[PDB]
């Protein structure tokens, strides 16, 4: 265990494998600036009552 | 596709096809095996072996 809170180590565990990310298209640009209904440069949150 | 008598090198496609690179964007997985559990079984048999 209890740092300030009690934490269940027991073991420890992380992500291993990365994606190495790629970059910038101005042809993504356009898609990205076109709200199309798959995506769309936001995304909305909602209460959970 | 269709073949043609022409031809070029090798190098000459990888050269043209890293000219025209779309690589770099994420595809949908998917699933590898659908369906259900195979049916892998024995028995014990008395006179069998030992």
């Amino acid at each position: 265990a209890n740092v300030w809170g009690v934490r269940l180590a027991d073991s420890l565990s992380s992500p291993t494998i990365e994606t190495r990310t790629r970059h910038y298209t101005l042809h993504d640009f356009y898609s990205d600036l076109d709200a199309s209904v798959g995506k769309e440069p936001w995304r909305p949150l909602r209460n959970q009552r | 596709p269709q073949y043609t008598i022409d031809q070029v090198a090798v190098d000459e496609g990888d050269a043209m096809v890293s000219q025209l690179t779309q690589l770099p964007l994420r595809p949908d997985y998917g699933s590898i095996w659908i369906g259900e559990a195979l049916s892998y079984y024995v028995d014990y048999n008395r006179s069998h072996r030992v």
